[PDB]
């Protein structure tokens, strides 16, 4: 498609992970790379986002 | 909820809450007020929507009203006349008031001692009073008096009757600003003054000030207000209160034998006839039949269609449009549920009809789910809708609608705090 | 034998056109200038931003304006100062002057080309 | 992709017109009106007959 | 001080004002001239969108109201369509006097003639003592004009030769 | 967003958000006007700021 | 001073938003923050203005 239109494919196949998007400029060497894989949290990263809600609520108050 | 009360929204390239979007009825800055389905009237004393009449032979009579009101505050001693634009005469005036309660304000008395010719008008207001004591820009109702409605007389004895197509609920202990806007320059109104005599009784003087809670206002353009301490508008405000049921008689009048089964068939409870019909007939052949309507009253019913003599063309009237909030860019944001949750007023005979688009309006969805339902009030049921809208993918747009509608002219609904609210789940 | 750009003026007194072979196999294109009225736009979250016509053929730009009721006329916006056409797709606000505020909708009319379909038109 | 009936008013002033879309590859056709000067015509035999002009795209005289 | 209020129906980009002065100060004194908003109420705010000092020097004056003497802001001030807004004039000296056309009074120049109408109806001329508490003036507004400016392209500077 | 339009502060010991700070260059309590480095001038009808003339 | 280059989005035909998130701290927390903006120019007729500044962290 157009470059202002185009998206990547819908898939929900379980067995394959994303690991990200390639997009290719229309007829030319350049390419666009982007990651978006989902990441694990670990109990760290969930506490630290404990926190931030904690802090929201905070401020909200 | 903090959204809903902010009010208040850029004109070019706002920042916006990401995955929010309220409307507190408070102010136009929300609306796509340029929609060709926009339809709403704003009550922002009640920080409420809903619609106003539009006018898109027999005659009928209001036997039983659906109000009665009262005169609560009166103020008759006259002495002078004051023109209702004395900063531009060749060679607008408003009055302040307030209440110690919530009263339902149903119309508005004033005395005229001149006015124009047939064709001029006189725009009549209610506006709030600020922190500091004056006037401010905010409009609660808004009507057109035409001249041949402005009664005159050189005694300050007729009393123009000011009707509003929606009422003015007035919050106790908060003042309230009567505002009399004209652009021609022969309107007259009596004024009543400390220590001038009265007009019909010139031996006698208005000792103390005429009401004491009030003061009389003038402008030169509606906005910087000189207080006149001394001086009241001669007026009255009449308060109304809503009984349980109301009936209006039709005078008496396609076949007129088989005409009475197509005419049964129709006036029902639940088709755009909702008024609970009765009938009185002759003799089945005659022309003379009486049609009778009642329906139950509520205290959002108009004034002005109270007021006013009624036909079955006017009465009977589907009333419709819309309310559309400003579209939303969630690029940054993409959703694929919504929230959508909004308190309504439903009437007998009337419809609301949660609405959202993905793509800027170009097409227009509706929720599968059936809304929970929680009483707020005696009237307004919360109405909330959790859909997960989009089963894969994610929307990057939002727009919201809501979508009132009527089968009469008296009933009609309400909607308030609409709040919207998206997730990625 | 084929036929490409056969032109002939349309007259609103006389719908009908001939075509100048006679035995005609199959129509390939017909194309004609067509008015739009009243076409909605709804204005772009980006300010002097560019918002996209319903059809990506046009070329004119006759009328753009708001009405809070049918038939009255708010404000009309004036070409060259206001907006300008881009692309025979867009209406553009990067001119300097006054533009319609973000996510609202406004009117648009304007001339494109129309490819006619059998049966339809 | 393909992009037909693409249009643009033309200015005796300013020769140049653009395209919309960035990526030409080839252009199929360009065409517009254009007016003839002072072509001849010998009128054939046939009283109150038929003369052909030098194009088959005429559509005003 | 003094002060007068105006507003736009459009988005307007304010690049200058004009005043008309009867009498100025000595060559020392200075006029404090502002630009502040108006409030709901439909009075000045202490809000100051802009701000500029004129000398006695810049000051013209004139016995019929024609000299104007033309007022400059470091930053132009964008006048938000629809909302009011109010040029406030401000100095300590005693011996600032200004032209002010009133509602029924005759023209300095034509005393034949009388202002018949309101001299400008969407404003209000304002006085007060302490640049915080506004007494209105109905009948009165100042004589006074705003200059607002489009912008083009290019601008170009050329220095005298070396 | 929410904290970019409130513009007020207080002087002494003022409650500020955690995590959270943001100017709407709508007032002054926000900026630490006394400061050295601080030349920059407000224009509150736009909610900018820029640099004033300065001969030196 | 921040080591990424901020990445850009259009506001209007004037203002472009800038954006830098950046782990400035590698190991361990800070306590204190004060925002800064440094404007300068090379004449007197051209000159930056800023707005909407917004300045949040987090611990990750």
């Amino acid at each position: 498609n157009i470059m202002r239109l185009v998206t990547p494919p819908l898939n929900t196949d379980p067995e394959n992970l994303q690991l990200g998007t390639v997009t290719v400029l229309p007829d030319s060497d350049e390419a666009v790379c982007i990651s978006f894989a989902i990441t694990r949290l670990s109990m760290e990263d969930l506490q630290k986002v404990k926190t931030r809600v904690d802090n929201l609520e905070y401020n909200q108050a | 909820v903090n959204a809903l009360d902010d009010g208040a929204m850029e004109g070019q390239n706002p920042l916006t809450l990401r995955s929010v979007f309220s409307e507190g009825f408070i102010s136009l800055d929300k609306a796509d007020i340029t929609h060709p389905d926009f339809g709403i009237v704003f009550s922002f004393e009640d920080a409420e929507a809903t619609l106003a009449y539009t006018e898109a032979h027999i005659w009928g009579r209001l036997i039983s009203a659906p109000f009665t009101e009262e005169r609560t505050i009166y103020q008759g001693q006259a002495s002078e006349t004051l023109n209702v634009n004395p900063y531009n005469i060749p060679n607008p005036l408003a009055q302040s008031f307030q209440y110690d309660e919530n009263r339902t304000i149903s119309s508005l008395g004033l005395y005229f001692a001149s006015k124009g010719d047939k064709q001029s008008n006189v725009v009549i207001q209610i506006r709030g009073m600020g922190d500091q004591g004056y006037p401010n820009k905010t409009i609660y109702a808004e009507t057109v008096m035409n001249a041949d409605d402005i009664k005159v007389s050189n005694n300050a004895s007729a009393e123009t009757r000011v009707y509003f197509d929606d009422p003015m609920m007035a919050e106790g202990g908060k003042e309230y600003a009567i505002v009399i806007i004209t652009e021609n320059s022969d309107y007259t109104m009596w004024v009543g003054t400390r220590t001038k005599p009265k007009i019909d009784k010139p031996n006698e003087v208005i000792s103390g000030n005429p009401y004491l809670q009030g003061v009389l206002f003038s402008s030169s353009n509606a906005s910087t207000w000189t207080p006149h301490q001394n001086s009241d508008l001669k007026f009255g405000i009449y308060t109304s209160k809503f009984n349980e049921t109301a009936t209006i008689e039709f005078e008496p009048i396609k076949l007129i034998l088989d005409d009475m089964a197509s005419s049964t068939t129709f006036d029902q409870l639940k088709w755009e006839p909702i008024g609970n019909y009765q009938d009185l007939d002759v003799l089945g052949l005659a022309r003379q039949v009486k049609l009778r309507a009642t329906f139950e009253s509520n205290r959002y019913i108009s004034p002005l269609m109270s007021s006013s003599d009624l036909t079955f063309t006017t009465f009977l009237t589907e009333l419709t449009g819309s309310y559309v909030g400003r579209a939303i860019d969630m690029t940054e944001a993409p959703y694929n549920t919504v929230r959508f949750s909004y308190e309504a007023f439903l009437p007998k005979g009337t419809k609301v009809v949660p609405k959202y688009s993905a793509d800027d309006g170009k097409t227009w969805k509706t929720f599968t789910k059936s809304p929970t339902t929680t009483r707020a009030n005696n009237e307004f049921t919360r109405y909330v809708i959790d859909e997960k809208v989009k089963s894969s993918g994610t929307n990057t747009k939002l727009q919201v609608r809501l979508d009132l509608s009527t089968e009469n002219s008296f009933l009609r609904p309400r909607v308030r705090r609409l709040m919207v609210t998206t997730r990625d789940e | 034998g084929t036929a490409e750009n056969e032109s002939t003026i349309f007259n609103k007194s006389n719908n009908s056109i001939s075509l100048a072979n006679s035995p005609v196999k199959e129509i390939r294109r017909v194309t004609g200038q067509v008015l739009i009225e009243k076409e909605r736009v709804t204005r772009g979250a980006q300010g002097d931003g560019q918002d996209f016509l319903s059809n990506n053929t046009a070329f004119e730009i006759v009328k753009v304006w708001t009405e809070t009721s049918p038939g009255v006329t708010t404000k009309e916006y004036k070409q060259g100062e206001d907006f300008r056409l881009t692309d025979g797709q867009t209406i553009d606000w990067s001119p300097q002057g006054q533009e319609p505020s973000g996510g609202t909708s406004y009117y648009v009319s304007y001339k494109y080309n129309k490819r006619m379909e059998a049966g339809k038109d």
